């Protein structure tokens, strides 16, 4: 159940889970999520901008409660301190990289804890 | 007389024929509903408005049940609550789990009324129904698995838009809404099915997936694509225009807007003028500074004077900019102030407003008995005016007759010829329609402003004034009913004519100017072949279409979504658009640009703020600062007496409107031409499919 | 949690299966629940003394 | 010296504009017939006194209050402007 | 992980990375959205 | 109508309280410049005191004047007790804000502000 | 049973109603209204100048020993002529009860300080003054308690912006923290959440 | 009690900056019904809001910036008179919009089946 | 499927790439641009099309409660595949 660094997940096919529904942006207490979306070249409802200000985030885990597709998660990583402030303003590429790096552990934790949810 | 009914024991005095839903509305209770719209007919098929009467063992449909004397309506009773819960259970039983991927999102009536009047749990343990998605054009996106079969789109299409291309095919649970064939539902009032559809079955295709309702900020402005002046709400998000929605005004707009109004906001993001531009030694337009551009313009303005200075106003200009430019040109004794839209100056001219206004207001069509349209296609010139005419036609058996080209209006009309010779005949009394007008209790004559663009606009105006005079003499002299009307198609026309601009560009043609201020003038009426050699041209505007390519100096301005501005619609009502976003780049407000130019040139204008500019507008014409007022004086007698003096011969040409088809509707002004959605609409209506 | 999906969210499985549950999840996490008008002062015995909310 | 336009602001209901209304009703057409090229714009006020604006060359404007005037007095004030005296 | 290996996906990183802050591999933010408003390109052919 | 007087029943008593507060603020500027080690002159401090007193010169309500002198007394006692720092005393002077243009042409060049 | 519905206590409702009538009879000069909310909370609305008499009565009377002041706060309602609403929450240890007393005032009208009745009123009224602008007449030491020194305006008023008007940073030229007009890198995104459908009919207001 | 006859003015006490007192025009209005829904519960109270000011794009992250303190400030009033009094005592300029209410309409189900009138519907 | 702009800068899956004359490219000097190499559009196009012999199918994304909300797709139009719009998965009926 630990809430550490955030990540954006994918389906086993590699497709992004996020459908740009902005429920996480709505529920975020700290207004730390910024989302902008448009139809993709194949007509999918997908995000073009997904930002999380990790200096504004209060690590409350409401975004992964409010996500209907398990896209945004708060992963197990907690050792991600940086040397400049700007490095803590994640964007979609950074969050997808986090998801790709931590997917195994994220999947294992969600499998372990999804029956309590 | 009024009868007495009771809502939850509280007495209400209601006219006979009032329904249970309307009585509850009168005491302030809004009964839940899906299929009921107050602008459409009564269907009574969703069964969501069922309420209990005090002694009735059976629930009644509140939307279709007239109240009887001494009825007690139990709006919060156990029977009503259980009825609502059951109906909502059926609806959500077959609905799909598409809320996160649904544009209806936080503005869905199924969601809100499920949270308010439904159960919080589901008993449906079966499979759901999946419905094939139809295709009805590039504007409306159909995801018909979310349809709740309320038949609002069918009723709206038929009754309001006069298009019977929507219906229900099949029966039972497998009943579907659509066309049954691959036909596009293209009409000037097509987005209103997006508005009235309670669910996400019909959604805007340009707006698809871009935003959510809670994010958007709402700015209440007015529409500038035509001269109806429809009230709209601009939905913005982080300083960006996201959507245009209708705003209710039962005397103008009446909850609907046209497709050009709704879907041409995409043109505000393309071909935009963002920085001042001058011409280098090679003659190519290059970016510069405000100070540099204004210094060049002021140098020329100080160099010349007299009728060597002209200004041409376009169709999207506001009263503040118009009066600022008028003052600036009057400071140099110049007067070649004109609009790119012709009105007959022979006779009364623009001296009396009840000579170019729509004297019988938009809401006044609902009282007329006979209406005669002259040389116009109101379906494309003013879609809400034509919607009002169709509504009056349907609900009052109004007789509509059209002189001229047989366009396809959404209602049956009596066609009269194609030539102004019929107009001559009716005034004489030979035509049978003369007898019809004479015996009509409330006649109306509407002359389209496009017909005045002909070489014989004065003759047509004199003929229709003669017809109105004949109506007035034979019928009742007394009364506040007004017969003579003129329907405009340009947003800035009435404001310019009030301020004192000379209609048409005949003055510029007669005396070619050394300096020409094109204020939003993208109509191409005057070009450099008309102008003298080495003429200096200043184009002030927000889109680069025509004047910007031909200009020597380019000054970026603001759009109606970006400035707080005053526009006068075709019936003489004044309205103000509020600021939604700010002008892009270095673009400024138009009156501020003119004021800065005057200050640089040394003839500083006596206003520095918007309130002071509005005060100057009040000095020139107070009706421009009286906003919601539409009441004005009638000077038809003087106008007719002055028109009788000078008469010319009507041209022997048929009265053909500029717009005969919906593509001609789609491509009208600078913003519409810059829009890509309007290009898609033109492609769809031209090449089909 | 209270078995009232108009106040407390449904389970993830119910949200991904039921239409009412998906609607209520959406509405609770975007708008929230409306509380009937009124003012209350409730206090508890927090470890530092009486902790109250008005 | 060189007049460029005339504007008459008369309220539609107020008793103070009664004389100006009579001038427009019966004497305007002759005035417009003698001065075909002169812009004589008649507009409407709300609750202020009636006024007559005369715009000369180079944007010089003079306002004359017409409040509680008679129809002939409005004619005389208007003929003073056109004449120059 | 030797006893219970994790589920393998084609998109999961093959090589792990430590914290790259203070190095030329550090994360630099940017806007991932395109330009909202297009300005007007004047003609390249001279007039008059 | 018959409103409750906070401290003063008439504008003359309010003017008296304003004069007393002005004397108090005037006599404290040397001590403030000395204690806070400000780099301004005593004349500059007194000019700032006069300017701050003078931007409320349009007030004609004895209750608003009473509230203004109450707040002035509170912020005088914050200065005397050295509760404020040099930061706040110098915040009275806006030494870091750029000169905002005040003419129409300069505002037009700078941006969209009225 | 009804597992998800909060049970009610009619005995406590009756006791609170009886005591409200008792107080309203004893103090006719100031008590304007008495209410008992359905979760058993007694509320007494008084004229603003009966603060000291009513509070002293509720503290010293034998049948109302409200010796403890749980809280003291204000509510800002701009639509009212007297926008500010002073709220006193009292606790009776002898009778194991709690009461609420409500008063109204505006910007320019003082409220008598109750530090002579309760000593907690000192800091409570300092906070009310600091955050709302309400002046308390005979207060031993009335000054700001929570805001920064020299802070202008009262932040808890409804018409005060959420982020205020000024913000602080360190300026190297002057070697001190400076106050400059507020300017946000990302502006607070305001959400419109209210549903257009009525939730609670029991609170429906007359159409008027 | 003292008697003073003045218009209430609390600008000197509110602590607002002079530019945000003098250059601001608020809009007193009743919100228009959201055309996407049929509910009318958000059209009950009057709103007071300020004029829109400039928003630009942040060079880093491209977020939306602002320098206007009163951008998100919206006040709710029960009456036009209350809203106007509040604006007057706080010294802002104001523009008032009269409330628009839907006019009563004559609805008849039996009109769908008229013998000789055009109200007869071609489909249900 | 990453792509390189004419200025040498990688193009993200949203098409973002700074212009040649844009000053904001200075932030990447002596540093790098964070771009994710895997493109979801390419991967989901690489996914094959499932064929089922029923007019209506249901997709929950795989995993049950660990997928997306279950939706039903109508496979009646023979000129196109039915796409689950949560996960972008294509389904079809056996033709011929
Ligand atoms: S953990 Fe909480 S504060 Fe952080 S992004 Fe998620 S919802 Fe926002
Ligand atoms: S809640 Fe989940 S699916 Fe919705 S926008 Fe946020 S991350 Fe994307
Ligand atoms: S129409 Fe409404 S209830 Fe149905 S999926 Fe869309 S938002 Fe949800
Ligand atoms: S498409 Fe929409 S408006 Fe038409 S019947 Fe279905 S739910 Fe009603
Ligand atoms: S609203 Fe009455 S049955 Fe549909
Ligand atoms: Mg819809
Ligand atoms: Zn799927």
């Amino acid at each position: 159940r630990f809430r550490g660094e955030h990540a954006l997940r994918r389906y086993p096919s590699g497709e992004e889970r996020c459908i740009a529904c902005k429920l996480c942006e709505a529920v975020c207490p700290a207004q730390a999520i910024t989302i902008e979306a448009e139809p993709r070249a194949d007509g999918s409802r997908r995000t073009t901008r997904y930002d999380i200000d990790m200096t504004k985030c209060i690590y409350c885990g409401f975004c992964q409660e409010a996500c209907p597709v398990d896209a945004i998660v708060e992963g197990p990583n907690f050792e991600f301190s940086t040397e400049t402030h700007e490095e803590l303003l994640y964007n979609k590429e950074k969050l997808l990289n986090n998801g790709d790096k931590w997917e195994a552990e994220i999947a294992a934790n969600i499998q372990a804890d999804y029956l309590y949810r | 007389n009024l009868i007495e009914v009771f809502v939850d024991g509280q007495s209400v005095m209601v006219e006979p024929g009032t329904t249970v839903l309307q009585a509850c509305e009168k005491v302030g209770m809004q009964i839940p509903r899906f299929c009921y719209h107050e602008r459409l007919s009564v269907a009574g098929n969703c069964r969501m408005c069922l309420v209990e009467i005090e002694k009735a063992p059976k629930v009644v449909a509140a939307c279709a049940m007239p109240v009887m004397k001494g009825w007690n309506i139990l709006t919060n009773s156990e029977k009503s609550k259980k009825a609502r819960e059951g109906v909502m259970e059926f609806l959500l039983a077959n609905h799909p789990l598409d809320c996160p991927i649904c544009d209806q999102g936080g503005e869905c009536d199924l969601q809100d009324q499920s949270m308010m009047f439904g159960s919080d749990r589901s008993r449906f343990l079966e499979g759901k129904r999946a419905v094939e998605d139809k295709n009805i054009g590039p504007l409306v996106k159909t995801i018909m698995t979310r349809c709740i079969q309320c038949t609002r789109c069918i009723r709206f299409a038929s009754e309001i838009a006069g298009v019977d291309d929507l219906g229900t095919t099949g029966r039972g649970n497998d009943m579907q809404v659509g066309t049954y064939i691959e036909k596009m539902f293209m009409s000037e009032l097509s987005g209103n099915i997006i508005d009235i559809c309670p669910v996400g079955a019909l959604t805007s295709k340009p707006y698809a997936f871009t935003a959510r309702p809670w994010e958007t900020r709402k700015t209440e402005s007015i529409d500038v694509m035509d001269a109806v002046g429809s009230n709209i709400v601009v939905s913005t998000r982080t300083g960006e225009v996201m959507r245009i929605l209708p705003r209710m005004h039962e005397d103008i707009n009446e909850e609907w807007i046209s497709d050009k109004t709704r879907f041409a906001y995409d043109g505000l993001k393309r071909q935009r003028l963002t920085q001042p531009m001058i011409r280098n030694e090679k003659g190519l337009l290059t970016y510069t500074t405000w100070e540099d551009a204004l210094s060049r313009v002021a140098g020329m303005l100080q160099s010349f004077q007299g009728n060597d200075v002209a200004a041409i106003a376009g169709g999207l200009v506001d009263a503040e900019a118009l009066v600022a430019l008028k003052d600036l040109l009057n400071r140099v004794d110049s007067d070649s102030l004109c609009t790119e839209e012709v009105f007959p100056t022979a006779g009364a001219g623009t001296d009396l407003r009840s000579n170019y206004l729509l004297n019988t207001t938009i809401a006044g069509v609902e009282e007329a008995d006979v209406i005669l349209l002259v040389g116009t296609n109101p379906r494309f010139e003013a879609p809400l005016f034509n919607a009002r005419i169709r509504k009056s036609w349907l609900h009052n058996d109004l007789k509509v007759a059209l002189i001229g080209s047989p366009v396809d209006l959404t209602y049956r009309y009596d066609h009269l010829g194609d030539s102004p010779k019929i107009l001559q005949d009716i005034a004489s009394g030979n035509h049978p329609f003369s007898q019809i007008l004479k015996e009509a209790k409330k006649p109306m004559v509407v002359l389209g402003s496009s017909a005045l663009q002909r070489s014989d606009g004065t003759a047509i105006l004199a003929a229709v004034s003669n017809i109105a005079q004949n109506i007035r003499l034979s019928s009742g002299v007394t009364g506040d009913w007004k017969v003579m009307n003129i329907l405009h198609r340009i947003a800035s026309q009435v404001a310019a004519l009030d301020l004192g601009y000379k209609p048409g560009v005949e003055a510029i043609r007669k005396n070619p100017p050394k300096v020409l201020f094109l204020l939003g003038a993208d109509g191409g009426c005057i070009t450099r072949q008309d102008l003298p050699k080495d003429c200096f041209i200043i184009y002030q505007g927000h889109h680069g279409d025509v004047g910007a390519p031909m200009a020597d100096v380019i000054l970026p301005g603001a759009a109606y979504t970006e400035k707080s501005a005053t526009y006068v619609n075709t019936e003489g009502r004044a309205q103000q658009t509020k600021v939604a976003v700010t002008p892009p780049g270095l673009a400024r407000e138009d009156w501020k640009i003119i004021r800065a130019l005057s200050e640089i040139a040394g003839m500083t204008l006596p206003y520095d703020t918007l309130d002071q500019v509005r005060s100057r507008l009040e000095e020139v014409s107070p009706n421009l600062v009286r906003y919601d007022d539409v009441e004005g004086a009638n000077y038809f007698q003087q106008a007719n007496e002055l028109s009788k003096l000078v008469n010319q011969q009507l041209l022997a040409d048929p009265l053909v409107p500029p717009q005969l088809t919906i593509k001609d509707f789609y491509m009208t002004d600078s913003i519409s031409r810059a829009s890509q959605t309007m290009a898609k609409c033109v492609k769809a209506v031209t090449e089909g499919i | 949690k209270v078995d009232d999906a108009k106040v407390s969210p449904p389970k993830r499985a119910e949200m991904k299966t039921s239409m009412e549950s998906l609607i209520h999840h959406f509405k609770l996490y975007t708008e929230g629940y409306q509380v009937p008008p009124g003012a209350t002062y409730t206090a508890i015995e927090a470890p530092k003394g009486e902790f109250g909310v008005y | 010296l060189g007049l460029r336009e005339i504007r008459i602001h008369l309220c539609q209901r107020s008793p103070g504009s009664q004389g100006v209304r009579d001038f427009i009703e019966k004497r305007y057409v002759e005035l417009k017939k003698a001065n075909p090229d002169l812009p004589i714009l008649i507009r409407e006020c709300s609750d202020v006194q009636p006024k007559l604006w005369a715009r000369y060359a180079f944007g010089q404007e003079k306002n004359v209050s017409l409040n509680n005037f008679s129809a002939d007095q409005v004619t005389r004030t208007l003929e003073n402007v056109l004449s120059g005296k | 992980p030797t006893t219970k290996p994790p589920t393998a996906r084609k998109y999961i990183w093959t090589n792990h990375k430590f914290n790259v802050s203070g190095t030329p591999q550090q994360y630099v933010p940017y806007s991932t959205t395109r330009k909202k408003i297009q300005e007007w390109v004047p003609p390249s052919t001279p007039y008059k | 109508t018959s409103v409750k007087p906070i401290f003063s029943r008439d504008m003359n008593e309010a003017k008296r309280r304003v004069r007393e507060l002005y004397r108090a603020w005037y006599r404290e500027v040397p001590n403030t410049v000395h204690l806070f080690q400000l780099d301004i002159s005593v004349k500059q401090g007194r000019d700032k005191v006069r300017e701050m007193f003078m931007k409320n010169a349009h007030v004609t309500d004895p209750r608003v004047v009473d509230l203004l002198v109450i707040k002035g007394k509170m912020e005088l006692e914050e200065t005397i007790n050295v509760w404020k720092q040099r930061t706040h005393i110098m915040r009275f002077f806006h030494e870091t804000e750029a000169p905002r243009p005040t003419d129409f042409l300069s505002k037009f060049y700078v941006g969209h502000d009225p | 049973t009804r597992p998800t519905i909060r049970p009610r206590n009619d005995v406590v409702h009756k006791q609170l109603s009886a005591f409200g009538q008792y107080v309203a009879e004893i103090l006719p000069k100031y008590v304007q209204q008495v209410q008992v909310s359905c979760f058993n909370e007694l509320e007494i609305f008084i004229h603003p100048d009966g603060v000291i008499p009513v509070l002293t009565f509720l503290r010293d009377h034998t049948n109302a020993q409200f010796k403890s002041l749980a809280d003291l706060t204000a509510v800002d309602v701009p639509t009212r002529q007297n926008r500010f609403e002073i709220v006193y929450n009292l606790l009776s240890l002898r009778f194991n009860s709690r009461i609420r007393v409500k008063t109204y005032t505006d910007e320019l009208t003082p409220i008598e300080s109750s530090v002579t009745v309760y000593k907690a009123a000192n800091w409570y009224e300092r906070e009310i003054w600091d955050m709302f602008g309400v002046f308390f007449a005979n207060h031993p030491d009335l000054r700001r308690i929570l805001t920064d020194y020299g802070f202008e305006g009262h932040p808890f008023r409804k018409d005060f912006p959420l982020s205020g008007y000024v913000e602080l940073r360190y300026d190297d030229e002057v070697k001190r923290v400076v106050a400059e007009p507020v300017e946000l890198a990302q502006e607070f995104r305001k959400f419109d959440l209210n549903s257009p459908w009525e939730a609670f009919p029991a609170y429906r207001q007359p159409p008027e | 009690l003292i008697a003073v006859d003045e218009k209430l003015d609390i600008t000197t006490l509110t602590g607002v900056p002079e530019e945000h007192i003098k250059t601001r025009k608020v809009r007193i209005f009743v919100p228009a019904r959201n055309n996407m829904q049929s509910g009318v519960n958000n059209t009950k109270k009057w709103k007071m809001e300020f004029d829109t000011r400039e928003r630009w794009e942040n060079p880093l992250m491209g977020w939306s910036s602002t320098a206007d303190p009163l951008s998100n400030l919206v006040l709710t009033f029960s009456t036009k008179e209350d809203a106007v009094a509040f604006a007057e005592k706080n010294g802002w300029s104001f523009d008032v919009e009269e409330r628009k209410v839907p006019k009563p309409k004559s609805k008849s189900y039996g009109a769908n089946f008229s013998w000789n009138k055009r109200t007869r519907v071609s489909t249900k | 499927g990453v792509r390189t702009s004419p200025t040498g800068e990688k193009v993200t899956h949203t098409g973002q790439a700074y212009d040649d004359g844009d000053y904001r490219r200075v932030r990447f000097s002596d540093r790098q641009k964070e771009v994710n190499e895997n493109f979801a559009i390419d991967l989901i196009a690489e996914q094959p099309v499932s064929e089922v012999g029923s007019r209506v199918i249901s997709c929950d994304g795989g995993g049950g409660a660990l997928g997306h909300p279950r939706v039903y797709i109508n496979l009646d139009k023979e000129t196109k595949t039915g796409t689950c719009g949560y996960c972008g998965l294509q389904f079809r009926q056996p033709h011929h």
